[PDB]
């Protein structure tokens, strides 16, 4: 009863955002926006039923690709250790609400899954074929997310400090960096934030996602068209299902009961990083 | 009846329009494949000779196009509306599920029959959604029913035949995922030359996004999906022949035309089904050069 107010406390602040994205991985450098979709996947959508019997998604789908060495599997063990159900596979009944990390990827569960390059790595001259996956299972996944090796001679520099640094520091003291929420805190907050409530959108907020899906329909679209090729990642109903459910989890982050517009605005930008960059 | 015999009699022609325009007003363009369903649902005339031998009557049409095309929507209002409809996936049910078997009764040593998901359909619909992943082996079994609408069963000790008198809708997907333009169709659709032969009628559709399409799906898409039934409250949790009119399901251009009602819609095709038609001789004529003219077509069929 006494984590109660210490939950609302904690999701009544102005700045539960930046805090719960800094709390997931502090020790892997950069991946600000990955470490919020993590974030978001775990916290999750609402699923709803239909009198016709017809049931809608609660869950959202992630897919990452990048050449090795990016930490991949390190999130997926910290997303498995971190969530209250997880299960971890080499590539779901026994997985109830949890999420299922997939490597190798060349029932209400959340899937977060990590793939390799076709060739071994990534080649940005050939764009596409660099994707093995049908564009069928392809449209599934909510985002889509492609990680490079920015070669840059003072980030290597910085990388291998950060990590030096990691490693000689831990014996000495295990402490958080900025108010990062312990493990056990923040998997009994995620929890108490699930089982208690879930959001639903708004007028404007639709109106807004209508008009912006519309528009990036038709940009995909031109970009078809001009490209005389036929793109791996298509845009579908789904992707729309999609944003609306990642507004819903940015809304259930702060326990309103509605959404607000910043929620769909911080969804569309995640959405386009992700999607149309790897598009 | 008498408001059958009234719409009869004042919409002489329109009818065969009008019901496949009202065949689904949630689902948006393929008027060729509404007017196939109600092809379907009225049905052909069996006919059976002296010497015996058995014609079929029924009518296989396979489906086969992009994905996100409103096919499985046809398919389940096809199970809504048919009387006796019955799905069956691809992997779903196998040969045994399909065709009656035989087991034998440990109670008294007998072997009976029980009937499979066909027998049981009988005079029906069947509907089979992943069509491309269902094995060679059950199409070869439903090959009999396609061809002949009867199933043959021996095993020892017994035998028999069960009538299958039964008709198909099939949705599948192409081997590429996605139909391709250029590649010829045969290799698009990778199916045996018997196989589509036994298919009466095949329909391609294609996902084809010109720019009044795109929009005139969306605001159909819109319009249906903020419709609320009526009588009820807003944000809450949860027979004339034709259709009152509604703003949002039918729209203010939509006002000159009116949809038929679903329950006199039912009359009519069980109505229609139960009259028996004559061919005529002055048709007989013209459908055999039609005929000619299609066989002799393979000259004339340019690119």
């Amino acid at each position: 009863p006494q984590e109660e107010e210490e939950f609302r406390r904690l999701a009544a602040l102005p700045n539960v955002y930046e805090v719960i994205s800094k709390s997931i991985a502090p020790s892997i450098f950069g991946g600000t926006d990955m470490k919020k979709a993590i974030a978001c996947l775990l916290f999750g959508g609402s699923r709803k039923r239909l009198p016709d019997g017809l049931t809608r998604r609660g869950d959202i789908n992630l897919l990452m690709l990048g050449d090795p060495g990016t930490a991949k599997s390190q999130l997926l063990k910290f997303v498995e250790k971190c969530s209250p159900i997880g299960v971890y596979t080499s590539g779901m009944v026994l997985a109830d609400g949890g999420v299922v990390c997939i490597d190798e990827f060349d029932s209400r569960c959340s899937v977060l899954a990590a793939a390799n390059s076709v060739f071994g790595r990534w080649d940005e001259t050939k764009g596409e074929d660099n994707i093995d996956f049908m564009p069928t299972i392809l449209s599934r996944f909510d985002m889509i997310f492609i990680v490079k090796d920015e070669h840059n001679e003072e980030r290597d520099v910085m990388l291998a400090k950060h990590v030096i640094t990691l490693h000689v520091s831990a014996l000495t003291q295990t402490q958080a960096v900025e108010g990062e929420i312990d493990l056990a805190k923040l998997k009994k907050f995620i929890a108490y934030c699930r089982v208690k409530c879930g959001p639903r959108l708004s007028a404007e907020a639709a109106e807004k996602l209508k008009n912006r899906y519309i528009i990036m329909r038709s940009g995909a679209r031109q970009h078809e068209r001009d490209s005389d090729r036929r793109s791996s990642i298509p845009i579908t109903v789904r992707q729309l299902e999609a944003i609306v459910r990642i507004a819903e989890a940015l809304s259930k982050m702060k326990l309103q009961p509605f959404a607000t517009e910043a929620d769909v605005e911080e969804a569309l930008r995640l959405f386009q990083v992700s999607t149309l960059d790897a598009a | 009846i008498a408001k059958i015999k009234k719409f009869s009699k004042t919409r002489s022609k329109d009818i065969f329009d009008q019901l496949a325009k009202s065949l689904a007003p949630s689902i948006h363009g393929h008027d060729y494949v509404k007017k196939a369903i109600l092809c379907l649902l009225l049905g052909g005339v069996e006919r059976d000779l002296e010497n015996g031998s058995h014609i079929r009557g029924d009518i296989n049409i396979l489906l086969i196009g992009d994905p996100s095309v409103a096919k499985s929507q046809l398919l389940r209002y096809v199970l809504c509306t048919a009387p006796r409809a019955i799905p069956t996936t691809g992997r779903g049910s196998s040969g045994v599920g399909l065709t009656a078997a035989v087991t034998t009764d440990q109670e008294t040593g007998e072997r009976r029959l029980e009937a499979g998901a066909m027998v049981l359909a009988d005079r029906g619909v069947v509907c089979i959604d992943e069509f491309d992943k269902m094995s060679d082996m059950d199409r070869t079994a439903i090959h009999e029913v396609m061809e002949q609408g009867r199933v043959t069963i021996a095993k020892a000790g017994i035998h028999a035949r069960l009538n299958a008198r039964c008709s198909v809708l099939a949705a599948a997907n192409p081997v590429y995922g996605r139909y391709d333009q250029y590649k010829t169709p045969m290799e698009n659709i990778g199916l045996q030359d018997s196989l589509l032969s036994r298919f009466d009628l095949l329909f391609i559709m294609l996902d084809q996004m010109d720019p009044e399409q795109d929009r005139e799906i969306s605001d159909h898409v819109l319009r249906m999906h903020r419709y609320r039934a009526p009588g009820e409250q807003d944000g809450d949790a949860m027979t004339q022949i034709y259709e009152k009119h509604d703003n949002l399901l039918h729209g203010t251009k939509k006002k000159k035309e009116k949809m038929v009602s679903a329950a006199f819609m039912k009359k009519y095709i069980h109505v229609a089904k139960i009259i028996k038609p004559v061919l005529t001789q002055e048709s007989a004529t013209y459908i055999a050069e039609e005929y000619s003219r299609l066989r002799s077509q393979d000259s004339m069929s340019s690119d």
